[PDB]
């Protein structure tokens, strides 16, 4: 709220080189993802001239710490903090002003290497940075740098998936869910290893084989990569995108199959361990596909992710609550209201991104609370006319809400305990209990 | 076979002071690690390697401080946080830092915890405190002790106070660290003596004497007198380096005379007296002819101090310290430089017994007055007073066991730090062993209510 | 499109200390953290073969306190400079150690023609003394001081590497 609305806004390449760096210096947050040699690899904000005196001071300082023998995991000035990640010959380094835990940076440091080294598989890249250290990893991101870029625009504008490590899914009914599980059965494959169907960035249906099973980790990968950053639109249709999911198997290549179902954006993932088997996959498509329209499950699924979370009031009839995040400990899934009881009713996309921006920040304080290290703090109440705010984090789920500050704690509870039963009742129709057979 | 948490080193720099090579050991104006302390630690030869290890840390420092000026537009770096240690740079004041890397606790190959260990703000608050006693013990300011006494005397005194500081300074928590962070003055659980006719209870009349003691008697600029302990039962009570109880404080503060920040100053220096008796800085040795005064006014020892502009008397005093102490009290009175004599300070000293002494009883009446389980802690900003009810620590029968002491302890630091209410809205924060913080910033006021179960 | 370089430049103790980087960067892009760090940091992009390419300049400090992390910034350095002063005795006379001390401390791949451009800073030094230890490896491309004449050939010798 203290400049948000320029901060996602690039920096020229046309105006001189002390006002770039002005510029670059007054963004908020900033990303840089580099070498253990110091090489720029990837940078959120300006290009690798204006960050790249910096990154080898940055790179140095971590260095001098690992010559200790003490490695350096950040460091904070005044407002500003420094998160620092090394994930081998890899070095991730974020600056907050935003005022967020050390231990949301981390998670979002480590969702960016996770999405690395999806691009290109571990050993490989161990290997690459081994046997020739001076190596600058820009040449194979060439493509992932898109991807990455807009994953940190997203983790800016608060991403609500990253900040509790789980995924949104959507609001479908328990039975008509198991219906959509069971037509994606009925057209199943053996090259298949994982199925997947999103709808707008929301889970719908996950299939998995018995000994193989889908870890929460490469499911974050797979949304961070196609929905957080929205590259599953560029090159629109069917893709046939070499994975790695290292959460199940770092050391080789999956294949994930990405089509739209527009025959809101609802999405089929299928992710198999051979590289022949897309055509197959296109027949499975086509298979699943021809299904869904004929049940009628396609429509009700674009239905259902055409209206956005569900506002406020129908949740809860006649709350005082501007917004929650309800988080179940198992299943790894979150939900929230709608984010347009915020904003007036007509607003731009820049008063909308400062109402997500300051909610989204008010969750990251509640969040640090709950999570502080060597606190073991339950619920967390506080008044930033003003606005209060309260986080539960009882081991069973974890919940985040917002009110008018002309409230309090003791409506708050009650408001809190209010939305936790709710999602309670529909558990079942929020969450994906379980896997495909 | 776990290695406690200890101070893995301290330095005192000045990067103005280093600015050529073979001048950047004259930056580190002060240093020491824990094979130094040890020496030190054990009563309260450096070689090129050493020297490399400190120019080293002491240049990481600066580098950090340089490189973060830009992301933070004039904020240096303040808190480092690394595997195996807890890194803190606080800037003592303009162009004087102090930079103090604690090793976390050791875990049998080892994993490194600070479960125990103080946080950034509890470490910095300290050591503010500690640079706050310096200055009351020497001179007005770093840069005004370095610019008369020379950087060898400035070396000398900083290595004699801060090994002293080092060798007792526990980095783990311990006594009452709500109480710590915030700095300030600790009162007593009586608060300050009635202020006038109704509340002679409270020692009205109390401080009424006091008063007229401070206009009286020729040369007293300031009293501070603090209860420490309790009434008298081989006591050996002034010394057992143990730590401050939450009821012992500041009772009757000063008459005015003494900038808060130096009054609370003196009050850290009386709280020091107390827990080190004899082994304080300046050793403040009982008087032979009677125990009932220590550290008179026949070296003349004199602590620097800033008296308040609304006095007669650009400001900073010099003034004469005398501590008169009884078994619960402390009296800390503040004379002029130069108006008492030392050689009438054998008279003055039987006539100021005579109008304590029967002091002794009426302050400990008064004292002893009080204003499911609630403990708070106001903190008045303004004034700078510190009135508290959470217990300390205890040491390894209080109402609290130790474990939960910690875990409360570093819960409430969580929410000072969370709630930017640390000199340097409400959080109620509730946790599943039926604890309830309810942090609360009254309009300058800052309460800190620990609700318990 | 993008091609990156990280020069390490070998100060002599405060032989190359901004005497002539400071008129070939860019002074905005800049970190004078050699006093304290230990390495001036600088970024220059040069003209090369139709093609732009960055290189990141790492003004070693060359101090005795800094020598135990030197593999910390030796890592990965596509491009080393020998840089000396034509008058001082003592700078040519410490290019064995320094060359010697990158060789053993990063190792790099095959430092048999490894960019070692050698820059003398305008004597005791004279100009056969300059090559004399060009020509005693591999007839390093000294240039004495136009200081970017030096350094795109840097660029020839590293990009043919890459």
């Amino acid at each position: 709220m203290e400049g948000f609305e320029r901060e996602l806004d690039n920096i020229p390449d046309t105006l001189p080189d002390d006002e770039r760096l002005a510029l670059w210096k007054g963004k908020l947050k900033h990303y840089l993802i580099l070498s253990s040699a110091g090489k720029p690899i990837w940078s959120r904000h300006g290009d690798l001239s204006l960050v790249n005196s910096t990154m080898g001071v940055v790179q140095t300082i971590i260095s001098f710490y690992e010559g200790a023998r003490n490695p350096l995991l950040g460091f904070t000035a005044g407002k500003v903090r420094f998160v620092i990640l090394i994930k081998g010959p890899l070095y991730f380094v974020a600056i907050s002003r935003l005022r967020e835990s050390d231990a949301q940076l981390r998670a979002q440091l480590e969702a960016l290497y996770m999405q690395i080294l999806s691009t290109l598989t571990l050993p490989i890249l161990t290997n690459i940075f081994a046997h020739r250290p001076s190596t600058d990893l820009r040449g194979p991101l060439q493509g992932t740098e898109s991807l990455l870029a807009s994953l940190a625009d997203s983790f800016t504008k608060g991403s609500p998936s990253t900040l509790l490590s789980a995924l949104e899914c959507l609001r479908l009914r328990k039975s008509q869910r198991q219906a959509i599980t069971n037509i994606f059965l009925k057209s199943r494959c053996e090259e298949l290893l994982y199925g997947l169907l999103v709808a707008g960035g929301k889970l719908v249906s996950v299939i998995r084989p018995r000994k193989h099973s889908l870890h929460p980790s490469d499911l974050q990968l797979i949304f961070n990569m196609l929905f957080e950053s929205g590259g599953i639109k560029g090159n629109g249709g069917e893709n046939w995108i070499p994975l790695c999911l290292p959460a199940f198997n770092n050391t080789g290549y999956l294949y994930m199959y990405v089509s739209f179902l527009d025959d809101d954006l609802t999405a089929l993932i299928l992710i198999s361990p051979s590289r022949e088997a897309f055509y197959a996959l296109q027949s499975m498509r086509t298979r699943l596909v021809s299904q869904l329209l004929s049940t009628g499950y396609l429509s009700l699924i674009r239905s259902t992710a055409l209206s956005g979370r569900p506002s406020i009031t129908s949740i809860l009839p006649k709350t005082p609550l501007l917004h929650f995040l309800y988080k179940s400990r198992p299943n790894v899934q979150w939900c929230m209201s709608s984010l347009s009881s915020l904003t007036p009713p007509g607003a731009t996309a820049t008063e909308t991104l400062l109402a997500r921006r300051k909610l989204m920040s008010v969750y990251e304080e509640l969040h640090a609370a709950l999570h502080a290290r060597h606190a073991h703090l339950r619920v967390v109440y506080s008044t930033a006319e003003g606005l209060a705010c309260l986080g539960w984090s009882t081991p069973a789920f974890e919940v985040y809400c917002v009110a008018p500050g002309c409230v309090g704690r003791a409506g708050m509870a009650r408001e809190v305990n209010r939305v936790v039963q709710w999602a309670r009742r529909e558990e079942e129709r929020l969450f994906i209990l379980g896997g495909g057979v | 076979g776990i290695i406690p948490a200890q101070l893995g080193f301290l330095a005192i720099y000045n990067p103005a002071l280093g600015t050529t090579d073979e001048t950047l050991e004259d930056q580190i104006v002060y240093y020491a690690t824990a094979s130094t302390l040890s020496q030190a630690r054990r009563r309260h030869p450096v070689s090129k390697e050493e020297r490399h290890e400190r120019l080293r840390q002491i240049g990481l420092a600066q580098g950090m401080v340089e490189f973060a000026k830009s992301f933070s537009d004039g904020e240096p770096v303040d808190t480092i946080d690394t595997e195996k240690a807890r890194v803190i740079l606080v800037e003592v004041e303009e162009g004087w830092w102090i930079l103090a890397s604690i090793d976390l606790t050791r875990l049998p190959a080892y994993e490194y915890s600070s479960r125990e260990v103080k946080p950034p703000s509890l470490l910095r608050a300290d050591l503010l405190r500690a640079y706050d006693l310096f200055l009351l013990h020497h001179g007005s300011s770093l840069s005004s002790l370095l610019a008369s006494q020379g950087r060898a005397q400035l070396v000398a005194s900083l290595t004699r106070f801060w090994d002293h500081f080092l060798a007792t300074w526990n980095v783990l928590l311990h006594g009452n660290p709500a109480c710590d962070v915030f700095g300030g003055i600790k009162l007593a659980a009586s608060g300050e003596l009635g202020i006038g006719v109704g509340e002679e209870e409270r020692g009205s009349g109390e401080r009424e004497v006091l008063e007229g003691l401070v206009e009286r008697v020729e040369g007293l600029v300031d009293v501070v007198v603090g209860r420490y302990g309790g009434p008298p039962s081989e006591e050996q009570w002034l010394g057992l380096g143990g730590e401050v109880g939450e009821e012992d404080g500041a009772v009757f503060l000063g008459v005015g005379a003494l900038d808060r920040k130096s009054l609370r100053g003196v009050v850290q220096w009386m709280e020091e007296v107390y827990v080190w008796g004899e082994n304080a800085f300046g050793k403040p040795r009982r008087d032979l002819s009677t125990g009932h005064f220590l550290l008179g006014l026949s070296n003349p020892k004199a602590i620097f101090v800033e008296l308040k502009p609304s006095y007669q008397h650009d400001h900073t005093a010099r003034l004469r310290p005398v501590i008169y102490v009884s078994q619960p009290f402390i009296y800390i009175l503040l004379f002029s430089e130069i108006t008492p004599s030392p050689s009438t300070w054998p008279t003055l000293a039987e006539s100021l017994h005579a109008q304590l002494s029967p002091l002794q009883k009426p302050l400990l009446h008064s004292t002893s007055y009080r204003p499911h389980q609630i403990f708070d802690l106001v903190y008045d900003t303004e004034t700078l007073t510190l009135q508290s009810t959470i217990p300390n620590i205890p040491d390894p029968q209080s109402i609290w066991t130790r474990v939960e002491a910690l875990q409360t302890h570093a819960q409430i630091l969580a929410i000072l730090s969370s709630g930017r209410a640390i000199p340097t809205g409400e959080r109620t924060c509730k946790t599943a062993r039926g604890w309830w913080i309810v942090w609360t910033r009254v309009v300058g006021h800052l309460r800190s209510v620990s609700s318990s179960h | 499109k993008k091609v990156l370089l990280k020069v390490i430049i070998l100060g002599d103790s405060g032989v190359g200390k901004t005497s002539l980087m400071n008129q070939y960067v860019n002074k905005k892009f800049s970190a004078s953290y050699k006093a304290t760090i230990g390495a001036d940091f600088l970024t220059r992009e040069v003209m090369v073969d139709d093609r732009q390419v960055t290189m990141q300049l790492w003004d070693t400090a060359g101090q005795e306190r800094f020598q135990s992390l030197g593999v910390a910034f030796y890592r990965g350095a596509d491009c080393c400079v020998l840089v000396f002063d034509v008058n001082n005795a003592k700078s040519f006379d410490a290019l064995d150690s320094w060359r010697d001390e990158f060789l053993i401390q990063a190792s790099p791949r095959d430092p048999e023609n490894f960019p070692f451009v050698v820059l003398g800073i305008k004597r005791v030094i004279s100009t056969k003394r300059a090559q004399t230890f060009c020509q005693s490896k591999g007839g390093i491309p000294y240039f004495e001081t136009n200081v970017e004449e030096a350094f795109q050939v840097i660029a020839r010798n590293a990009l043919m590497q890459e």
